[PDB]
C-alpha cells in the first residue's frame, strides 16, 4: 500500500519540479549544529 | 521558519524503502509542509555505539555543515530519537551507479567522461579542504536526475580495507600495489581508482579481475592492463597514465580535468541552485 505520490507519474513530476525549481535549503532545513555526543549516546 | 527548524519524524511522510545499509535502512520521504522529497536514513544508535563510530559520525556532520559539492551527496540536516539517529539526505533519483552499469552493460564515452570530470572535481575540492571522502567505486557512487555522479558521503562507515575482504568482495581491482603490499598510501590512491572506474564503466568489468585470486593479484602488481581493440584511444591513454605502479607518476587531478579525451566527451553541467 505505497502512497500515490511516491510512485509512477506523481513522483517523476515531483522530482522534475524539485530538480529545475529547487527551494532555498538553508531556510527549509536550517544550520547543521554540531553533534552533541553526551546528549545522543550512552556512557 | 525563523531560526528554529528543529525537525522530527512527525515532520515527514514516508513513501517506500529505498534499500538496506549496514547500520540501517533508507526510506524515500517528503516534508509534510513543503512536500520536498529527501532520502531518510534511519541509523540504530546501538549499532554505531557497538562499532565505536561516535567521533566518525560527529566528523561527518561537522564536514557536511561546512562543505558542499554537486557531486557529493548532501546531508541537509539530522535529528535523533531515544533509539534512532535520522540523516535527512539528498535523494538520488537514478539510484546506484553499479546497478545502472549492469543494466547498461557498458557506458558510452559521454556518460563515462562526464563522471570522470565530476569525480576529479569533487576530489580536488575534498583535498583542497583537507577532508576524508568515501573511496570511489561504482557501489559507493549514486546518480542524480540527469545522471550526475554523487559520492555517497565523506566515508564515516568506511572500514580499514582488508586484503582478504577485497579478494572475496571482488573489489581487489580498486586497491593499488602500495595497499596490496605492506606499504604506506596517501590520496594518490584516488588516482588509481579513477583509472579502474574508467576501465570498468567503458568495458563492463574491472581490468584486473579473473577466475583465480593469485592471477588478479599478479596482474595488479605487474599493472597487466589489457584493452579490448574496440576501446577508444583517448580513454586507453587516460587509464594508462592513471594505472601506474609508481604513485608519484600518476596523472594528477588537475590534468585529468585537462586530459584531451575528457574535454572531447564530457557533458558536465551543474544542477540548478536557488538564491
Amino acid at each position: 500500500p505505497i502512497p500515490t505520490w511516491a510512485r509512477g507519474t506523481p513522483l517523476s513530476q515531483a522530482i522534475i519540479h524539485q530538480y529545475y525549481h529547487p527551494p532555498n535549503l538553508l531556510e527549509l532545513f536550517g544550520t547543521i549544529l554540531p553533534l552533541d555526543l553526551e546528549d545522543i549516546f550512552k556512557k | 521558519s525563523p531560526a528554529m527548524r528543529r525537525l522530527t519524524v512527525d515532520d515527514f511522510e514516508i513513501g517506500r524503502p529505498l534499500g538496506k545499509g549496514k547500520f540501517g535502512n533508507v526510506y524515500l520521504a517528503r516534508l509534510k509542509e513543503s512536500h520536498f522529497i529527501v532520502a531518510l536514513k534511519v541509523l540504530f544508535k546501538s549499532q554505531i555505539e557497538k562499532e565505536g563510530l561516535e567521533h566518525q559520525l560527529r566528523r561527518e556532520i561537522e564536514i557536511q555543515a561546512h562543505l558542499q559539492h554537486p557531486n557529493i551527496l548532501r546531508l541537509y540536516n539530522y535529528f535523533h530519537d531515544a533509539r534512532r539517529v535520522y540523516l535527512i539526505l539528498e535523494y538520488a533519483p537514478r539510484g546506484e551507479l553499479y546497478k545502472e552499469l549492469q543494466k547498461s552493460e557498458k557506458l558510452d564515452e559521454q556518460r563515462t567522461a562526464t563522471i570522470i570530470e565530476e569525480l576529479a572535481d569533487a576530489l580536488t575540492y575534498c583535498h583542497d579542504k583537507k577532508v576524508i571522502h568515501r573511496d570511489i567505486k561504482p557501489e559507493n557512487l549514486l546518480l542524480g536526475f540527469r545522471g550526475e555522479v554523487k559520492i555517497a558521503d565523506f566515508g564515516w562507515s568506511v572500514h580499514t580495507p582488508s586484503l582478504a575482504a577485497a579478494t572475496m568482495c571482488g573489489t581487489l581491482d580498486y586497491l593499488p600495489p602500495e595497499m596490496i603490499e605492506g606499504r604506506t598510501y596517501d590520496e594518490k590512491v584516488d588516482l588509481w581508482c579513477i583509472g579502474v572506474l574508467c576501465y570498468e564503466l567503458l568495458v563492463g568489468y574491472p581490468p584486473f579481475e579473473s577466475a583465480s585470486h593469485s592471477e588478479t593479484y599478479r596482474r595488479i602488481l605487474k599493472v597487466d592492463v589489457r584493452f579490448p581493440l574496440s576501446m577508444p584511444l583517448g580513454a586507453r591513454d587516460l587509464i594508462s597514465r592513471l594505472l601506474r605502479y609508481q604513485p608519484l607518476e600518476r596523472l594528477p587531478l588537475a590534468q585529468i580535468l585537462k586530459h584531451p579525451w575528457v574535454q572531447a566527451h564530457s557533458r558536465r553541467v551543474l544542477p540548478p541552485c536557488a538564491q
